[PDB]
DNA sequence: CAACAGCTGGCCCTCGCAGACAGCG
DNA sequence: CGCTGTCTGCGAGGGCCAGCTGTTG
């Protein structure tokens, strides 16, 4: 999520992110419900109080309220026990904010991110741009190999496929940010446009990277001005699935039909609606190539056509059933690596390296009864070492 | 003694196929070289894969293709 | 025939979409198949007339799929379709159009109704017809010719090659009209066979007749519905229509004995007129109205015992106006086909639930009988209340470890019995029926391995029926599981999967299966899928569960066997484990009566 | 009122 | 050479029929 | 000493699965 992102930020990028107004009402909207009525409290304070102050200002009832949103700003650094005042640039900044100091576009911005996707699956007619073949590539959800040919998709690149448009556009735009910083442009750039765009050199080339994600669109031939899409700030059902494992896709986008023909068998073609069967051939597939049981009924459940909603479950639970049991039938052998110890002729010392392995925390199976144990060979070493000590 | 290699664990019927198939040699060697419990087993890690497909293939006879 | 990317059999070339789709809930593939939407607000018209154009291929709750054959099309013109009558009313229903294919298709196989008749009359076969050209190319035709007895046009035809005929009429797109005229067939009697004020007609009941009788002649086909929906009724109902001597061809005794009770609950004839020809006794076949009997009496192959050959004699040398045979997909068998033309039967009316086979001989129906008349729609009749609604599940039983240790090695055949009697396939059975009874549930069991059938019925001391059991005993422990609340538990074989007739039987359980028989499964669904007292649409009023083995190859066999149930809508609930099973005190608790158990079966080979 | 078991009435996958 | 039909053997069970043996008069 | 019911073999058949040839790319 948003705010998990910020969390996981050093304090002086953090303190430089909270610049123009805009950026710290943006963090402050994300306060759960709590630390908002805080804010507002200590901004006109000039003089830090007491930690006891805060504890006892929210009543027993729903008290792990008032522990977690002081955990949650504690993290945010907003304010400090200076022994609780908050940061001067965000009491400042903030102060400034709080009074101080369209149909086309959603079609651009599904339409330019559907090529996208397109491209991410074997589709040929797809935007290419090189720049962006190697973001996806380095985005760890691609994976070329041969600059020549076209990449392939990897293990989570299926996955990335079926999640829901929302999170599909967030989770790319999460690692584009991180990646971000490591090609050497500016987190706190990009990341204060982000917010400013809810409501320089390094923008250009993110904005240009906005503008083909279809997050952004200029109409201008690239102006100063910017129109941002629905999606940049931050629909109906089609499949008709069936008792008999089969699928009755409601698409006319060749995308859709190439998801769905990710999991399951395309038997027939029709403008407004495609035929496909959930063998368990192709799940056993999907389930291989790396997608996860929860994610298929979760991608079907979501694409569920209007007439199964009043139906509950709306997908038949045999259907989601089957197709866990199709994901749990392939995984029957738990492999896992490991050091076997037998012949434990000191069976009272074999407790002790028992209970030194527990400490160590390298056992996985141990075996009373046989007086026997495995461990990982990452700490067989250890164990090996124990041993010849004596 | 010390042996290094990969523990398998499945449910106890599958075990038994794993015991057949080191009885049998049908994989060309022993691959097993301690049971350690009826729902654990100790195999070599050289022939995993391949054993991999081996229960592959048994849960394709015992399941039909529409 | 344009192949996508994933295997999908591209129709974007060939059809166009039509621009009111919406409404019109049609597809028309050139394959032929037709998906039509369980969820449009048209579904009622366009379900009764695809149908009958096309048989049904699966009807989930939601969208259908039907498949146009040639037999498909033969039996609209026959109910009183017409090419241009389908076809107008296709393309109307069509939300894309008929391909130009499947347009002449259709064409094609219509313009061969009514060019041949066939009357049978004064003991003998004629093929009438009233254009002679039809005629003179059908003597053409060699086999036509070498059959042949040795304005309208009729020459006879000897009754042993009756079926040849048949088939190759076919096969020359010249079907065989083998309708019959008992409104003005005034030299066979008409017996004193009514129809009770009493007995009502359900809507799809009435409906299947009003296809067979659509005009004043009498059609022969072959009627489907689902199992306990009444075919007893809609069989008794087609005798009182004719009002002649009418022969009915059950499965087995117990299916004369329930449908000589149909008769008498169902109809006014009385009881001196209803006969039975059974190797258990016959009430006098030589005088009676109704002849009630089975294939295996009729089609017995060896010479006849003088009791039985008597009737014979009599059987053969006879007018029948209408011969009902219940379970018409055993016909196509090589032996109880014959049947058909021992006996001499003007319309043949065929009765039966599932049309399936596991060979390829259930499409002979359509000439040895006729055409399929009617299909009644699982669910529709489901939901109507018509017939119990059902939990299908297949409770996963893993095998015992000393049990597939042996099952994986051996090969050489003696799997069946291995996983048959599996300890833990047992103990679930054992808990089911403890539970259920408890429930004031009828339990009934099946199981083809009589082995097994032994097995269990001993061991959990419950009424067993099978093969060598005298009918009157078989019968007596009906009749107390119908009555008798201390029998609330049967186990029977392969002998009761069809025409037993429980309604009360709310549970079943199947132990063990003859490999991946479609009609055996949904003809042993059938017993428990009568229509209950205090049945209640969307209650689950009856259950039926299918043991299996994990890991073994029961798994692929009950998948295979589930294809007719799933294909009408039913949901098979997959059950890996049963709850209060630990709790419970169940046989085979310990190795040693595991090791012993498996002992026995190795023994029995 | 004999309402049915748990096994019928709910999933049994541990999924 | 590799791959797919294809009717029959085999197995399981079931049925009708005939023969012998036991209960009854 | 005869007649009827029970039980046990002979012979055949249904339904399905699996197999060694026959045929086609
Ligand atoms: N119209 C009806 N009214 C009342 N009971 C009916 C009607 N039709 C059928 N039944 C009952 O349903 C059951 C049908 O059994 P049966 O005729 O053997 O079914 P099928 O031949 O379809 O398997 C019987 O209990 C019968 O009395
Ligand atoms: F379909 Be029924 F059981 F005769
Ligand atoms: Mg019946």
């Amino acid at each position: 999520n948003l705010q998990e992102f910020l969390g996981g930020l050093s304090p002086g990028v953090l303190d430089r992110l909270y610049g123009h107004p805009a950026t710290c009402l943006a963090v402050f909207r994300e306060l759960p419900s709590l630390a908002k009525n805080w804010v507002m409290r200590m901004l006109f304070l000039e003089q830090p109080l007491p930690q006891a102050a805060v504890a006892l200002w929210v009543k027993k009832e729903f008290s792990k309220a008032q522990e977690e949103s002081t955990g949650l700003l504690s993290g945010l650094r907003i304010w400090h026990t200076q022994l609780l005042i908050l940061n001067p640039i965000f009491r400042q900044n903030l102060r400034i904010a709080l009074l101080g100091g369209v149909p086309s576009l959603d079609k651009y911005a599904e339409e330019r991110w559907e090529v996208v996707l397109h491209f991410m699956v074997g589709s040929p007619s797809a935007a290419v741009s090189q720049d962006l073949a190697q973001l996806l590539s380095q985005a760890g959800l691609m994976k070329s190999t041969e600059p020549g040919e076209p990449p392939c998709i990897t293990s989570a690149g299926f996955q990335f496929l079926l999640l829901d448009t929302p999170a599909q556009l967030w989770y790319f735009m999460l690692q584009y940010l991180q990646t971000a910083q490591s090609r050497g442009m500016d987190l706190v750039e990009i990341l204060s446009f982000l917010f400013q765009l809810s409501f320089s050199d390094s923008l250009l080339n993110f904005l240009q990277h906005l503008r083909e994600f279809g997050l952004v669109f200029q109409r201008k031939r690239k102006s100063r001005r910017y129109y941002p899409t629905r999606l940049a700030i931050n629909q109906p059902g089609f499949i008709v699935v069936e008792t008999n494992y089969r699928l009755y896709a409601y698409t006319e986008s060749e995308l859709q039909i190439a998801l769905i023909a990710l999991f399951s068998e395309m038997l027939y073609r029709f403008p407004n609606m495609v035929v496909a069967q959930v063998t368990r051939e192709s799940v056993q597939q999907a389930i291989a190539s790396g997608i996860t049981a929860q994610q298929i009924i979760h991608f079907l459940r979501t694409r569920a056509h209007p007439v199964m909603l009043k139906q509950t479950p709306v997908l038949p639970p045999t259907i989601t059933d089957q197709i866990r049991l199709w994901e749990l039938e392939r995984d029957r052998l738990r492999f896992t690596e490991g050091v076997l110890y037998n012949q434990f002729l000191s069976q009272v010392d074999f407790e002790l390296l028992l209970a030194h392995a527990r400490e160590l925390g390298v056992l996985v199976f141990e075996n009373s009864a046989k007086r026997l144990m495995v461990v990982t060979p990452a700490g067989h070493s250890d164990v090996k070492r124990f041993w010849k000590r004596q | 003694n010390v042996l290094k290699g990969v523990l398998i664990e499945c449910d106890p019927a599958m075990k038994q196929f794993l015991l057949y198939l080191d009885e049998s040699n049908a994989l060309g060697k022993k691959f097993i070289i301690q049971d350690i419990d009826d729902t654990h087993v100790f195999v070599i890690a050289e022939l995993v894969n391949v054993l991999q497909e081996r229960v592959g293939e048994l849960m394709d006879q015992n399941a039909f293709s529409l | 025939t344009k192949v996508d990317e994933y295997g999908a059999k591209d129709y974007r070339l060939q059809m166009p979409l039509k621009d009111d789709h919406t409404s019109r809930p049609l597809w028309v593939a050139p394959d032929g198949h037709i998906f039509l939407e369980a969820f449009s607000p048209v579904y009622k018209y366009a379900q009764d007339f695809l149908v009958a154009i096309a048989e049904p291929v699966c009807r989930p709750t939601h969208v259908h799929e039907y498949k146009l054959t040639a037999y498909s099309l033969y039996a609209a013109v026959s109910v009183g379709l017409q090419t241009s009558d389908i076809t107008e009313y296709l393309r109307k229903l069509s939300k894309t159009g008929v391909p130009d294919g499947i347009m002449q298709f259709i064409k094609l196989c219509t313009v061969s109704y009514g060019k041949v008749k066939l009357v049978l009359k004064h003991n003998r076969y004629f093929v009438e017809s009233c254009h002679p050209d039809v005629i003179q190319h059908l003597l053409q035709d060699p086999v036509i010719r070498e059959c042949r007895l040795r304005q309208t046009v009729s020459f006879e035809v000897k009754q042993e090659m009756i079926e040849e005929l048949q088939k190759r009429c076919i096969h020359l797109e010249y079907p065989l009209l083998a309708e019959y005229d008992f409104r003005n067939d005034s030299v066979n009697p008409d017996i004193n066979i009514d129809l009770k004020p009493t007995a009502v007609l359900r809507p799809y009941q009435e409906k299947s007749l009003r296809k067979m009788f659509g005009n004043g002649r009498a059609r022969s086909g072959v009627i489907v519905l689902p199992c306990g929906a009444g075919k007893s009724l809609v069989g008794v109902t087609a005798a009182c229509t004719v009002r002649k001597r009418c022969l009915v061809l059950g499965n087995s005794a117990v299916s004369v004995e329930q449908w000589k009770a149909q008769f008498k609950m169902w109809s006014t004839i009385d009881d001196s007129q209803i006969c039975r020809f059974t190797s258990d006794a016959k009430d006098k076949p030589i005088g009676c109205s109704v002849a009630i009997s089975t294939y295996s009496m009729l089609g017995h192959t060896t010479k006849r015992s003088w009791e039985a050959e008597r009737v014979m004699e009599w059987l053969k040398t006879q007018e029948w106006g209408l011969m009902i045979l219940d379970e018409v997909h055993t016909i196509p068998a090589k032996m109880f086909r014959r049947v058909l033309t021992i006996v001499q039967a003007h319309c043949k009316l065929g009765l039966t639930a599932t049309l399936v086979r596991e060979d390829d001989k259930i499409v002979d129906l359509n000439f040895l009988i006729g055409p399929k008349l009617y299909e009644a729609n699982w669910m529709e009749l489901q939901n109507n209340g018509y017939i119990a609604k059902v939990q299908c599940a297949e409770v996963w039983c893993p095998m015992s470890p000393e049990f597939y240790r042996e099952y994986v090695a051996i090969k050489t055949k003696k799997r069946i019995l291995l996983y048959t009697m599996n300890p833990n396939k047992f103990r679930a059975c054992q808990f089911l029926i403890k539970f259920h009874e408890r429930r004031n549930d009828k339990i009934i069991v099946f199981a083809d391995n009589v082995f097994a059938l032994k097995e269990y019925a001993i061991r959990l001391n419950k009424p067993y029926i099978y093969g060598p059991t005298s009918q009157g005993e078989r019968m007596q422990i009906l009749q107390n599981f119908k009555h008798n609340p201390k029998i609330n538990t049967i186990f029977i074989s392969k002998v009761g999967d069809t025409s037993f007739d429980l309604p009360e039987a709310n549970v079943l359980i199947q132990i063990s299966s003859h490999g991946g028989s479609r009609r055996q499964e949904a003809q042993r669904l059938g017993r428990v899928l009568r229509a209950k007292k205090g049945m209640v649409a969307e209650e689950y009023n009856a259950f039926f569960y299918s043991l299996v083995s994990q890991d073994t190859q029961e798994m692929a066999y009950s998948t295979k066997r589930q294809r007719f149930l799933v294909d009408q809508g039913y949901s098979f609930k997959v059950i890996t484990k049963l709850a209060g099973m630990e709790e419970e005190d169940l046989a085979f608790s310990t190795k040693e009566e595991q090791q012993q158990l498996l002992q026995k079966v190795l023994a029995a080979t | 009122a004999k309402e049915r078991p748990i096994w019928l009435r709910e999933s049994t996958v541990q999924g």
